[PDB]
RNA sequence: CGGCUCAUCGCAUCCUGGGGCUGUAGUCGGUCCCAAGGGUUGGGCUGUUCGCCCAUUAAAGCGGUACGCGAGCUGGCAGAACGUCGUGAGACAGUUCGGUCCCUAUCCGUCGCGGGCGCAGGAAAUUUGAGAGGAGCUGUCCUUAGUACGAGAGGACCGGGAUGGACGCACCGCUGGUGUACCAGUUGUUCUGCCAAGGGCAUCGCUGGGUAGCUAUGUGCGGACGGGAUAAGUGCUGAAAGCAUCUAAGCAUGAAGCCCCCCUCAAGAUGAGAUUUCCCAUUCCGCAAGGAAGUAAGAUCCCUGAAAGAUGAUCAGGUUGAUAGGUCUGAGGUGGAAGUGUGGCGACACAUGGAGCUGACAGAUACUAAUCGAUCGAGGACUUAAC
């Protein structure tokens, strides 16, 4: 595919940082309801790390009042304005899939923070 | 009403000055060179015969030696026309490239289907299934020809035969992006083909 | 099912016409031998392209 | 991808618990509805002193789907839960107050009324 | 690639006895379809030979069984690669073999072919 | 809420309402108004019918009785169990209908139809001294000079009083029905009966944690501590069915 | 018997289109013609046609074909219980359960895919399009506009503009599923001398993921614009028939019907089409008619492959070469190897280190494998015109 890697570096992004797939985040998404913009800051855990290249996705998984809400935010879009780690967290890999169940003291173990 | 054609690589993700994850397609074909100008009073009707991905001597023939020499250019492979274009610019000899494209114009496709091979009744026909328990063993079979009083089958009744290789029109399709140094086109949605297989992209028919 | 009929002595003999197997391929070896098959080593002579094998 | 015969939970306090559909409002002849339908709902447990009680047959929307609503946008989101709120006759619901979040996917029709009332909105 | 005929569990025990009677005789007689898929892992296991790790070895030994190789001198399937096998083939980069076909046998129609190293 | 399985099969056994001399009409014991049948009603006229209000096991029953007689139909109580009350019913037969007993040796042929599972069935076997067929379930059967064992029900569906005897299905068509209903009924009316079959001090005023308590005490629990409500729901219509509350009234 | 697959078909139309007349102020209506192009539901409860109920929808059209279709499916007679009748044996378009209907496709039909031969010379490509097939649905919402309307309430028409459903076609980049030679974690025993690290087997040992390809629930897109001729009509001109007329002459107009416009297959359309470009007009036997024999142009045998594929064929390729594999450099995947060192009584932790590993995914690289060879395949008949 090596006639169409160079067209996506140019449309990359490269402000993003580098982050492993089980932590925690914070990311700041530009919201355009009618005329101003409600720049929201959402934060919590992460899952998936699937590549793509242009297409590099993950998700945010973040309890909501009694029920988690899963964030699959686009790693390449301008509607992402910063992402902000906050912890470095042992996982032993790279897809934590199971805590969709275990919500509720299982974040700890996951995140031991170095 | 204009075209080029081309191979395809791959399917890519364009976004473009909005949150628009656009899936693209990766039509990327080398400046058309027309090749022999059939003219309506000798031929019937107004064509352009047009080359693309030219190999070398190693494949030539004879034939199509003395086929290019008229318009002077290396023999190419997958030699078609274009039942609808203008009959002025297009001389016999004219290079065409994506020059032509540009950003919110319809197009349309047509290109080869790929080949799922010998499917059954189910992938090819949009044929439905049985019931799967209950005793009955039916299922995945085409169900009766019909009546009885014809003592015969009606042609035109649905069976499991090849499904693939024949050409699939897409119409209503747009361009995102051009890029002429690399010479690839950008089509939103999906379009059929396989990959390294020739992509006529013609102007979408209004 | 069941053959309802017994087949003809014409479209018997007019079925077979598809089935009887081609000529395979025959070459001349380039060393001592007479016919081998292509692309393979004959088994008379044991050589390939100048190699004893 | 809520279809016909599918449990769902309530999440006002009408007192309701547990929810069995009948029919997608949405269209005709389909039965997947995932976001903003319209899903005309039964009542399988209640919480007695309430507007509601059980088994009454009333009219709902979906809020939570486990399924992915996706936006044009790319970005995605899937709840856990599947919830729905229970609405009246028109986009005002019956409800008095909202369990939890509800996704930002109400914008495209007028169901104004049950986001002003919201938690959260993502 | 090509499911040789027989299940998985079969599959991969098909061909890893195949490399241990590889490196000992250097020369098999095989089917030739067999050989044909063979050649691809085979050369896998000698360029694998070819790093001199310890770690090289291990994911060599769980792959070649340990036949007694080499008549006395006890040398192993294993100890037969990196201490004979690399040194032969230092300088050559891929293309350690080659399918010479050979004829049908008689009561198969199965098309046969000859596996040396080279 | 029913097939075509007794409105279907009434409509052509209607067509048997002039060979039948004397009309035999259902109602039950425990709450009489609501197990009439609309349907049957107007289909029979100008006939002489007694009513039979069957399973009495009597304060709230006779009073009604009372009115219902001076209503213009005669109501007698029988019994499935013991034989008390058959002996009022026999010579009605031919007294009542004296009008066609000695106007010509003809035979009594009785139309027996009403309420299903609340005395239908039981009629035969003990005007007569045989058995004859019998379900405990909501349905019956399909069949003195007698051949009537079928049912009248209700062709088209004040149905929380109709199904607290379970005079319909309850396969799933609504089991939290009475169960939302009939405690109320033993909190109005008789409000010291509960105190003893699960042991409760005080009747509370939600009706939602008197099953709790109820559960706990019975142990038909479903995961963690958390009491069922269904399997709660059976274990109330289980006993009142049996009369394990005692003898109840519904009307007055 | 009723369903399930699947259909196709009639019009005596269920809705959507086109007008008529009413009880249509406007909105909304009943009813009668045109119309068969599509489209015409999901549950409880019913043997189930009967019927009942709920929620629908633009509405759940009648009906035919062995009451459409069991070599495609779908049991959905002996024993009993019974009642009743007959003394009894045993009866019953009487009631309830328990209860086995077979097929490798010869032919014709069908759905594909080939091979021969034709098309007055071979080839190579491109196409023409008689003719056939597919496509033909709509719902909400927004303007115009509370405008036209009517004591009011009500509130369009005509016509734009969003957004759905169903359904069809394409596709894997998102979204998930799959992945049996990928990746690690782990049990039980056995196995390489042991330890470590590994192998084998146990549904692929099991659980956690997943490239490729294939995929829908995912994504893109389709049913537009229209023209032409007609129905019912709607009319204009006027005859028969001094008025007058939808009609006779003669004009128009007007339907999702119908041709045509979109799409696909289509010159074996034996009418075998047509251009473009090759290729030569041999050697020979027979007075001649001709018959061979080599070969071009070229194709193929044969060989590595897959974008192809049940095989054939098609397509990429065959040593002035990147088709495949290996090799590298990668991608993606799982993700922290072994060894060593540290720390821990140890189980294990941490370090070297986003490590090591990787099936079809890339990109370079002649290192292997595509050798060496063979076969087929044309010399263009005959009238007559124009040249
Ligand atoms: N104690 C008591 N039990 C009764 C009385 N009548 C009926 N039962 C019991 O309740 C059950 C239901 O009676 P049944 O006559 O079969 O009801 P039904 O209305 O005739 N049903 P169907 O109309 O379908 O034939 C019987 O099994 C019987 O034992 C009664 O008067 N007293």
């Amino acid at each position: 595919q090596k006639l169409i890697e160079d067209i996506t570096k140019e449309q990359l992004r490269t402000d993003l940082p580098a982050f492993r797939p089980g932590d925690t985040l914070r990311v700041h998404v530009k919201v355009v309801e009618g005329n101003r913009e409600r720049i929201q800051i959402f934060e919590g855990v992460v899952i998936k790390r699937r590549g793509g290249g242009i297409s590099e996705t993950f998700t945010v998984r973040k309890i909501s009042y009694g029920v988690g809400v899963e964030r699959t935010f686009p790693v390449h879009t301008p509607k992402i304005a910063k992402i902000e780690v906050v912890r470095y967290g042992k996982v032993r890999r790279a897809k934590l899939y199971y805590l969709r169940e275990l919500r509720g003291k299982a974040a700890r173990i996951k995140e031991i923070r170095r | 009403t204009k075209g080029i054609l081309g191979r395809k690589i791959g399917m890519t993700q364009v976004f473009a000055e909005n949150g628009d994850l656009i899936p693209v397609t990766v039509i990327e074909a080398a400046p058309n060179v027309v090749l022999q100008k059939k003219t309506a009073e000798n031929d019937g009707y107004e064509a352009i015969q047009l080359g693309f991905d030219d190999k070398r001597e190693k494949l030539s023939n004879k034939p199509e030696k003395g086929h290019v020499a008229k318009a002077e250019t290396a023999p190419k492979r997958f030699v078609k026309e274009l039942r609808g274009v203008e009959m002025d610019a297009y001389e016999v000899g004219q290079e065409v490239k994506v020059e032509i494209f540009s950003a919110g114009e319809i197009v349309d496709v047509t290109g080869v289907s790929k080949g799922k091979g010998f499917q059954g009744a189910i992938k090819r026909h949009g044929q439905s299934r049985g019931p799967m328990s209950h005793g009955s063993r039916y299922h995945r079979r085409p169900g009766s020809m019909g009546p009885v009083d014809p003592n015969r089958v009606f042609k035109g009744k649905l069976l499991p035969g090849r499904m693939g290789g024949e050409q699939i029109t897409v119409q209503n399709l747009e361009i995102v992006k051009v890029d002429a140094e690399r010479n690839l086109l950008l089509i939103k949605g999906n379009v059929p083909g396989a990959k390294k297989s020739l992509i006529t992209v013609k102007s979408a028919v209004k | 099912a069941v053959p309802f009929r017994r087949t003809s002595k014409m479209k018997k003999r007019l079925r077979r016409t598809h089935f009887k197997l081609n000529v395979p391929g025959m070459t001349e070896c380039p060393s001592c031998g007479e016919m081998k098959l292509s692309h393979r080593v004959c088994k008379a002579c044991g050589s390939y392209n100048g190699k004893d094998i | 991808m809520i279809q016909q015969e599918t449990r769902l939970k309530v999440a006002d306090n009408s007192g309701a618990r547990e929810v069995l559909t009948i029919k997608v409002l949405g269209g005709s002849g389909r039965k997947t509805a995932n976001i903003g339908d319209v899903i005309v709902c039964t009542v399988k447990q209640a919480t007695p002193g309430g507007v509601v009680k059980k088994g009454e047959v009333v009219k709902a929307v979906i809020v939570r789907t486990k399924s992915g609503a996706r936006r044009s946008d790319g970005s995605y989101i899937s709840f856990d839960e599947n919830a729905c709120v229970i609405i009246r006759d028109d986009k005002s619901p019956r409800g008095t107050r909202i369990f939890g979040p509800v996704a930002r996917e109400l914008r495209e029709n007028n169901f104004m009324k049950i986001v002003s009332l919201a938690p959260e909105v993502i | 690639y090509r499911k040789l005929g027989r299940t998985s569990a079969q599959r991969k025990a098909m061909l890893r006895d195949l490399t241990t009677d590889l490196i000992i005789n250097e020369r098999i007689e095989t089917t030739e379809t067999r050989a044909k898929e063979l050649r691809s892992v085979v050369e896998k296991m000698i360029t694998l030979g070819k790093r001199g790790d310890l770690h090289a070895r291990r994911q060599a030994a769980a792959y070649i069984r340990n036949e007694v190789a080499n008549e006395e001198n006890n040398q192993d399937a294993l100890q037969k690669l990196f201490s004979d096998i690399a040194t032969r083939y230092e300088e050559r980069q891929g293309g350690y073999t080659r399918i010479m076909k050979l004829g049908p046998r008689r009561g198969d129609g199965a098309p046969m072919a000859i596996i040396e190293l080279v | 809420w029913f097939p075509g399985h007794m409105a279907k099969a009434r409509r052509e056994v209607t067509e048997k309402l002039k060979l039948i001399d004397i009309v035999y009409e259902l109602v039950d014991a425990r709450i009489p108004m609501s197990s009439r049948n609309p349907m049957i009603e107007d289909i029979l006229k100008n006939k002489p019918r007694i009513m039979l209000l069957n399973k009495a096991d009597a304060a709230v029953t006779q009073q009604w009785k009372e009115h219902f007689e001076n209503q213009g139909i005669r109501s007698l109580s029988i019994n499935s169990v013991n034989g008390q009350g058959l002996n009022q019913i026999v010579p009605a037969s031919k007294e009542i209908l004296q009008e066609k007993f000695d106007r010509m040796p003809r035979a009594i042929r009785a139309l027996i139809i009403g309420i299903p599972n609340v005395g239908k069935s039981t009629l035969i076997n003990r005007l007569a001294k045989k058995n004859i067929a019998k379900t405990g379930d909501r349905p019956g059967i399909t069949t003195l000079e007698l051949l009537d064992t079928p049912g009248i029900l209700w062709p088209k569906f004040v149905g929380l009083r109709l199904a607290v005897t379970g005079a319909i299905k309850d396969s799933i068509i609504n089991l939290q029905d009475v169960a939302v209903f009939g405690l109320r009924f033993l909190e109005e009316h008789y409000p010291e009966r509960l105190k003893e079959r699960y042991g409760l001090d005080e009747i509370p005023e939600d009706i939602a944690e008197l099953f709790d308590a109820i559960g706990e005490k019975r142990g038909c629990l479903m995961s963690g501590g958390l009491i069922n409500y269904d399997k709660t729901t059976e274990v109330i219509i289980r006993d009142i069915r049996t009369e394990k509350f005692g003898r109840l009234s519904f009307e007055q």
